[PDB]
């Protein structure tokens, strides 16, 4: 009340959208669905697991191609300077390593899929295909999406950033 | 002197007017009828051929086979509403398998 | 930028709304309600300003003063009154023998209002001494004449109901220029109205030959007494033959907009090329009353049947505007990294075109 | 030399006089404390006008509009009210905040109202009625101080993080996010008349002035104590070229625009100076402090 | 180039010397049609340290799908800590005779490889050898692309060159 | 000589016309100057008719005069 200093000062936040409401066929030619019919099935809202999240107002069942993840693809040499700048600006570990030779940085350029979370009880698994000679990562669902839930995929890290989700099977860590 | 360039269209207008005059659809027609018909035929032909070209570049083949036209007409929904009871020579059918007929195991 | 491409809903603070006009760049809306009251709505802010109990019989037209201190209203009961923007009461009250069509204030002379009486010559009423000065006209004096200022209001132009257009001075009234409209091929044509712009001195003319024409307010004083008609583009609708009721000029000086009556066909062109670019998709059932764009930003807002329909450009800034050094774009190329890795004692004090239609001084936060 | 000499020591509140504001008109002072009281005091004479009340808990911020008609106070009863300066009654309600209201100010155009609480966001309400309009997330921490720009188009938002942000009022999204690697907690921000500079009173014993034109760090303003409490700031251009700001060494300090000099040290308040206010048309400064001061000192001057 | 002590550079743009991400405005820039001379000034015999590997399992030989590959790999964190200085320790970035001055000194002690560093799409021609300007002093950079018995004998010589150690090593 | 071609927007353009240069060549020069096609332009002198397939000397227009270039449509 302007006379008592409250704690939790440092934030290091970038996407300043945190709110307390969160009121939520052959292969090659499927490219259209990526760019045109892929902007309504998912909303952006306050995640309950950690930070921000991609909530849902629509439904998508099993084996349905949903999103293509794109970002600043760089080589592994830039990883050193990128991690130094992550430590400087207070940037999370956005080192999306599609492989050990190319990593998808998401601190200077990235897509709306930068809003995802991690938990040992996720809803979707990753998959990657190759169209027109270019390798692109597209996710296919295994179950149905309910209205008001958040997309999350298992990072598949073999067993210090904790993973605070509250799930019973949640290993509390990226492992 | 020509008449198609007066509106900038591509489909002929004199041909349409002559063919409609000898088609005995009526006895007397106005002036805007042939240009209007040329325009609407232009729009429909462009609508179909753009998807035809998209399907041509789908398989990386320069020539457009009728299979591409069949796929482009069928996959769209407004065309399927308008081309309801029409088939295509050599057209084939778009792939489709019923959902409940999909075996699986562990 | 370009023509409006999005659609907006309605703006109905109160159920009825007859007339609308923007002041200089679309600040406040002058609604003349069909109940004898004068309501002021807020534009670009979506609110209301003031309600004035003018008189019993409703009004049919509205405009504001050059200094923004008056609310002139072409009444349907011949109440030529100067309602105050500030207090809401009547400052000056006068009665005219004929009702008024088009009320305007000269951006350089608010003393002489614009009046368009019917079957009589236009009359300038001076607010300083309540004196009426009749505009000298030619030939008949019982025609449906409409009088209107130029861009600067320095010359006044009048249109009659037989085929004759007159040019004279807004203050000296030196009628030294006339004009005869083309007589078609066999039969002559009268003039319904004319409408001006804020840049270029162009003006549309609406006639009874079902065709909208365009002239410029510079070829009549240059030709002299009377010359030969020579429009730029005889625009018209040649598929339905919709008559024309109200049409204004663009908010940039290069477009032309024309309004239907009941067909919900709002047409647009450009002065450079007379080729149609877009058509408005309006829901049938209502009669259009007034149209006037934003005098600076491309947008269309048409009032009709007590409601208003706006076709606009709704805009929200992209998510990538967090900081100039922060972007949220997508690329598939490798990142291009950087390649290049006083003391004074002075305090701080510093804090279309523009015309004089300002100083409304009407805003009530509570 | 700023000869701001004390003339009146004002003390009417009970808990702690920690918010006194010299409005841009400079007609009356809306002294506030953490005792749900809004006392109207004089400026050139310190005459007692009245004590507008009606809220339930303490106030965190008080502000008057450009014409000093509206009165916003950060009452912690989950609501805010506008109190009529002429009479002293509740004009309109500002319900909607889910926790204690910590920051609230006005717009120089006198057409918008801003408020903020512990819901990681800020909100605005209608002036004629007072209904919900927007919920714009300001930062991830409770917001300490915000204010509209002099041109009425931008807002500078400060929370205890350090990454100072400028939020566009026309869209509700941030324009410049000046990010600090050290992330020093911020207490107060204020717009310059030109709307290009901002003074973010960072809680690191330094008034880190920010220029959001290019994203470069400005000079280091030292010569005070600023670590914990919500230190505010104001300008002073009447007598000379001065910028007044609070200090946590229990004293009132002033500096220059870009010289980094201790031009004036007003002493006498026994507690940490939490707020500083300077009169618009005269060299009069009133500084509010914490619990151990409870006094308002009018440092009048002429040059 | 210059990020580590192993590499030495002189920037083409504005001539600003850069090393270990540290930059000083030193000389003028170069670029289009600018031939960069290079004469590492050690005409006299020196001494250096060549090899000191820290890993072995990554140095193995196994069929990939139909052919062998020799995993001859370097390391980093161990090699950087064996860093030493040596004689004529100066990598001078000339300008075809004219020199702006050696930008950085105290070069790493080891086998020298003239590194050409690019940053985007750009072509560049080369001429290296124990000569001054004309490439053909020794055999003019033979590609060993011929069908005669010379290719056969050279390939067999190389085969034996590695066969001696693949016999005397002893495979796990 | 020199004459003025007044447009609709309000810009004034000064051009040079020879005593023995036909109007068609003047229109071609204008088209190569500012890009406005001859089909989009026609000459009007104080509300009086001027054609394209003629010459200035046939009309005998005085110097330093203004011509109302009343706008047209392509084709
Ligand atoms: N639940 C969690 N708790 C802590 N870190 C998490 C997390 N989920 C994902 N992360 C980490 O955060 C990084 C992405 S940044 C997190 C997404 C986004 N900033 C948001 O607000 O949601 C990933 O590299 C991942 O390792
Ligand atoms: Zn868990």
């Amino acid at each position: 009340a302007r006379a008592e200093v409250h704690l939790r000062k440092s934030a290091f936040d970038m996407f300043n959208f945190l709110a307390s409401k969160h009121r939520q066929l052959p292969m090659p030619m499927r490219f259209r669905h990526l760019k045109k019919t892929s902007k309504e099935a998912v909303g952006v809202y306050r995640s309950p697991i950690h930070g921000r999240g991609l909530f849902c107002k629509r439904n998508i069942d099993a084996g349905e191609m949903v999103i293509e993840y794109a970002g600043n693809v760089i080589r592994s040499i830039q990883t050193d300077k990128r991690e130094k700048y992550y430590d400087s600006k207070g940037i999370g570990c956005y080192m999306f390593r599609i492989d050990d030779s190319e990593v998808v940085d998401a601190t200077m350029h990235g897509n709306a899929a930068r809003f995802i979370n991690h938990s040992c009880e996720p809803n979707c698994y990753s998959r990657v295909i190759n169209i027109d000679g270019q390798k692109h990562i597209v996710i296919f669902a295994m179950r149905k999406i309910y209205r008001g839930e958040e997309l999350t995929y298992d990072y598949k890290f073999p067993i210090k950033l904790p993973c605070n989700c509250g799930a019973k099977k949640c290993r509390k860590f990226l492992n | 002197k020509t008449r198609s360039s007066r509106a900038g269209l591509q489909f002929p207008v004199g041909r349409v007017h002559r063919l409609l005059r000898k088609g005995n659809y009526a006895e007397r027609v106005g002036a805007g009828a042939p240009v209007y018909l040329a325009a609407v035929l232009e729009y429909l032909t462009a609508e179909i051929l753009e998807l035809a070209g998209n399907a041509a570049r789908d398989n990386k083949k320069t020539r457009i086979i009728p299979r591409h036209l069949q796929l482009a007409v069928r996959n769209d929904e407004e065309l399927n509403k308008l081309l309801g009871r029409v088939t295509i020579a050599q057209g084939g059918v778009l792939p489709n398998i019923q959902s409940v007929l999909l075996p699986k195991k562990t | 930028q370009n023509y409006p491409e999005e659609a907006d809903g309605t703006l109905d603070c109160i159920s009825m709304a007859l007339t609308c006009t923007f002041n200089r760049w679309g600040t406040l809306l002058a609604v003349g309600c069909n109940d004898g009251r004068i309501v002021i709505w807020d534009f670009l802010t979506r609110g209301i300003a003031k309600i004035i109990s003018a008189h019993i019989h409703p009004v049919c037209s509205l405009c504001w003063s050059r200094d923004g201190h008056k609310l002139v209203s072409a009444s349907t009961d011949n109440i030529v009154s100067q309602w105050d923007v500030l207090s809401g009461d009547c400052d000056q009250r006068f009665r005219f023998p004929s009702p008024i069509l088009k009320v305007q204030y000269h951006p350089r002379d608010q003393n002489k209002v614009l009046v368009c009486p019917m079957k009589s010559a236009p009359v300038m009423l001076t607010l300083s001494d309540s004196k009426h000065v009749v505009l000298p006209v030619d030939d008949d004096s019982d025609l449906n004449v409409v009088a209107s200022f130029d861009r600067r209001g320095e010359y006044i132009y009048t249109g009659n109901a037989k085929g004759k257009i007159l040019v004279l001075k807004t203050d000296s009234q030196d009628l030294v220029a006339s004009f005869r409209v083309t007589t078609g091929t066999s039969n002559t044509t009268a003039i319904k109205s004319i409408e001006f712009a804020r840049k270029g001195s162009c003006f549309l003319i609406n006639t009874a030959d079902r065709i909208i024409r365009v002239y410029d307010g510079r070829e009549i004083l240059t030709c002299g007494r009377d010359g030969e008609p020579e429009p730029m583009q005889k625009l018209q609708d040649l598929v339905n033959r919709t008559p024309w009721k109200k049409c204004c000029f663009s908010g940039d000086g290069e477009y032309i907009v024309a309004g239907s009556a009941r067909q919900h066909a709002l047409y647009i062109w450009e002065k450079s090329i007379g080729n149609l670019v877009k058509i408005l998709h309006g829901t049938r059932g209502e009669l259009l009353l007034d149209v006037a764009w934003h005098p600076v930003r491309p947008i269309i807002a048409s009032i009709s049947s007590g409601v208003v329909s706006i076709w606009a450009q709704n805009q929200v800034e992209n998510w990538s505007a967090f900081a100039p050094d922060f972007k949220e774009l997508d690329e598939n190329v490798e990142y291009e990294e950087r390649e290049s890795e006083e003391d004074e004692e002075v305090d701080v004090t510093s804090v279309d075109e523009e015309l004089e239609d300002s100083k409304a001084l009407l805003y009530l936060p509570i | 030399k700023p000869n701001y000499a004390l003339k009146f020591t004002l003390a009417g509140h009970t808990k702690a006089v920690s918010s006194v504001k010299f409005s841009p008109n400079g007609e009356w002072l809306a002294s506030s404390s953490a005792d749900k009281l809004i006392k109207i005091w004089g400026a050139y004479d310190g005459k007692f006008e009245k004590t507008i009340s009606g809220h339930k808990l303490g106030i965190s911020d008080v502000a008057w509009s450009s014409d000093s008609n509206l009165l916003v106070s950060a009452s912690d009863d989950k609501t805010l009210k506008i109190w009529d300066v002429s009479s002293g009654k509740c004009l309109k309600t500002l319900k909607g905040h889910s926790n204690y209201v910590f920051c609230c100010n006005f717009n120089p155009q006198s057409n918008l109202i801003v408020s903020g609480s512990f819901d990681e966001s800020v909100r605005i309400w209608d002036v004629k009625t007072g209904k919900c309009l927007k919920t714009l997330p300001a930062h991830s921490d409770p917001v300490s101080a915000v204010h509209f720009n002099r041109d009425g188009s931008l807002i500078v938002s400060s929370s205890y993080d350090g990454l100072c942000r400028i939020w566009d009022t026309a869209s509700g999204q941030c324009l410049k996010t000046l990010i600090d690697d050290d992330n020093p907690p911020v207490s107060f921000v204020k717009f310059s008349p030109n709307g290009k500079y901002i003074l973010a009173a960072t809680l690191d014993n330094t008034l880190k002035l920010w220029d959001y034109s290019k994203g470069k760090c400005l000079k280091t303003y030292t010569g005070h104590k600023n670590e914990k409490y919500c230190i505010f700031a104001n300008f002073s251009v009447t007598g000379g070229k001065w910028i007044v700001s609070g200090s946590e060494d229990n004293l009132v300090y002033i500096w220059n625009l870009q010289t980094k000099e201790i031009v004036q040290k007003l002493q006498g308040h026994t507690d940490v100076v939490i707020s500083t206010a300077c009169h618009p048309t005269e060299n009069i400064i009133a500084s509010a402090a914490l619990e151990n001061d409870k006094t308002i000192k009018l440092w009048k001057s002429d040059c | 180039l210059g990020y580590d002590k192993f590499s030495y550079s002189w920037r083409s743009k504005k001539g600003t010397k850069f090393h270990q991400s540290i930059g000083k405005h030193y000389s003028s820039g170069y670029g289009q049609g600018d031939v960069l001379g290079f004469y590492i000034n050690l005409p006299e015999d020196t001494e250096t340290a060549k090899s000191l590997p820290d890993t072995y399992k990554d140095k193995a030989l196994i069929k990939f799908k139909s052919y062998l590959y020799f995993e001859e790999k370097d390391f980093v964190d161990k090699a950087e800590k064996s860093l030493k200085q040596t004689p004529h320790s100066e990598i001078i970035f000339y300008k075809n005779g004219v020199n702006q001055g050696v930008a950085y000194k105290d070069i790493f002690e080891g086998v020298y490889f003239p590194a050409i560093s690019l940053y985007k799409s750009c072509t560049v021609s080369i001429n290296f050898g124990p000569c001054f300007k004309y490439p053909p002093k020794d055999l003019t950079y033979r590609p060993m692309s011929d069908m005669g018995w010379g290719a056969v004998v050279e390939h067999t010589l190389a085969d034996v060159l590695y066969h001696v150690e693949t016999e005397v090593d002893g495979r796990r | 000589m020199q004459i003025f071609v007044k447009t609709l927007t309000g810009k004034t353009i000064t051009l040079e016309v020879e005593p023995s240069d036909t109007i068609e060549n003047v229109k071609a020069k204008i088209q190569d100057k500012e890009g406005i096609p001859p089909d989009q332009q026609r000459l009007i002198f104080a509300g009086k008719q001027l054609e394209d397939g003629r010459t200035l000397s046939d009309y005998n227009i005085q110097k330093e005069s203004t011509l109302h270039l009343v706008l047209r449509l392509r084709g």
